């Protein structure tokens, strides 16, 4: 009984990871604990990490799944992958996102700006206008492009007539809210863009 | 009580903490698995009776998965060519 | 003893149609691949004993 | 055989099960997990040769967990700040 | 080895419950069963039904 019991844990240890397996194949993404992945990192020269987003980003698709041998204490299966993979050319790490309020002064102005994204994971900062991006895991997009910030560059000014009180608030996602207002029923001074903070719940 | 800041010149910045990718290229590759019970026998010790418990469960895992995949082949080459749809 | 399980489905198929492609005049095949039983000059190319 | 029912005034209505939400606000947030397996070991009666047996799978998993991480940071100030990228 | 295979079921129920977690945050899910999320319902006053969403 003893010498069963002790190869029953590998049946066990074999049915957790194929059932993992079969999870990852119906989910249209691949298993790389089955699969070596370490002939293609020399045929195709990148770094450690860049092949960490190869690695995620990667769709796959099963066209066949077959049985071969069918014996009573052996058996032997296929299946057939077709996966597609990403290669990148930038990763940009560190990113701001730009969002523009204004001030009025009714007449609402805005300033307009080419650029959307602002890097700093190199000593200097890049702007970034991104196009036509796909928003799955990271975010995937064909084309991004490097602009000036606003400078040797030019900046479109566009102010639009808006009836009063035009009050806007925005969440800021860590608990503040963005207050544009022309009228002030609460202390804030008007016509400023603020950020406001508060310890209890007010209106 | 509140807790304010005045934006200088009403732009502001978010976080935004996701990566951003700009691919360069897509690949499309094929591959085999080959899910077979021997190899896991020999490595490990069964004898003539786990084996049996080890096949019935591959086996029901591997049609439960089947059950749901319509088995087709992949286009590989020209719709024009006939030979290839001959043979 | 060159169609195993260690090959892939689309391996054994092209095997065994080089195999054919080699072996055969028309629609007939070599006595090379058949065995010394079945033909006098048998090799076991194609089939086994 | 058929079976009618006429519409009065060309209207029809949909179950539509679905609930619909309505959002307000989202929020953001950051946490840490700390897998520990000491603490597991010592729930349990582990006996010096067991507990390698645990190392060996929370490693497994950890590193196949690891394999599909890029390990970025998460910004949180203000771009135009020296202080923090020299810190 | 009573004493041995007695010790290895808590591994293997360790085990799974790791690999359903590592599946939920390769799915960019929460996996609440490893997290508390007990003290954020007091923090912002809801309703259980409410939590659940
Ligand atoms: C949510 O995020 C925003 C954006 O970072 C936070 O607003 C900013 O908070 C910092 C921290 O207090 C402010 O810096 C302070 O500025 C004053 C000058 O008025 C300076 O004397 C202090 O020493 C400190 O450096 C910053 O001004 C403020 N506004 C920005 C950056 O536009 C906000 O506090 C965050 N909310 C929470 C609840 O964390
Ligand atoms: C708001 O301002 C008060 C003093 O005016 C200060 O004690 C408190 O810490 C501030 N709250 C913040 C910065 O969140
Ligand atoms: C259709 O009408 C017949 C009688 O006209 C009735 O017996 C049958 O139950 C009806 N079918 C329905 C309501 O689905």
């Amino acid at each position: 009984d003893i010498s069963i019991m002790e190869g029953m844990f590998a049946v066990q240890h074999v049915h957790t990871h194929l059932n993992h397996l079969r999870t990852m194949l119906m989910e249209r993404r691949i298993d790389w604990t089955y699969m070596s992945s370490s002939w293609l990192q020399t045929q195709l020269q990148k770094s450690d990490d860049e092949m960490k987003v190869i690695k995620r980003t990667a769709r796959s698709l099963v066209y066949y799944v077959k049985q071969t041998y069918n014996s009573l204490t052996a058996t032997a299966w296929e299946i057939g992958l077709y996966y597609e993979l990403i290669i990148p050319r930038h990763i940009y790490l560190n990113n701001w996102q730009i969002v523009n309020i204004g001030h009025l002064i009714l007449t609402h102005v805005t300033l307009s700006h080419p650029y959307e994204i602002i890097n700093r994971e190199c000593s200097n900062t890049l702007y970034l206008h991104l196009e036509e991006c796909r928003r799955l895991d990271y975010v995937i997009c064909d084309v991004v492009k490097i602009v000036q910030p606003c400078g040797s560059s030019d900046c479109p000014v566009w102010a639009e007539p808006v009836k009063e009180p035009h009050v806007q608030i925005s969440p800021l996602k860590n608990g503040s809210y963005l207050v544009l207002a022309s009228s002030t029923d609460c202390q804030i001074p008007p016509y400023v863009p603020s950020v406001v903070t508060v310890n209890e719940t007010t209106q | 009580e509140v807790n304010m800041t005045s934006i200088p010149q009403g732009v502001f910045y978010q976080p935004h903490p996701e990566p951003i990718i700009h691919t360069e290229r897509v690949l499309g590759l094929s591959q085999v698995l080959m899910i077979n019970s021997e190899n896991v026998a020999n490595s490990a010790n069964l004898s003539q009776e786990t084996k049996a418990l080890l096949t019935e469960m591959v086996n029901e895992e591997m049609q439960g998965l089947s059950d749901v995949m319509i088995d087709f082949e992949i286009p590989l080459g020209d719709p024009r060519d006939q030979e290839q749809y001959i043979h | 003893k060159w169609y195993n399980l260690q090959n892939s489905i689309l391996q054994n198929e092209n095997e065994l149609t080089k195999r054919l492609s080699n072996l055969t005049i028309g629609n007939k095949l070599k006595n090379r691949a058949l065995p010394y039983e079945w033909a006098k000059g048998g090799l076991n190319r194609l089939f086994r004993n």
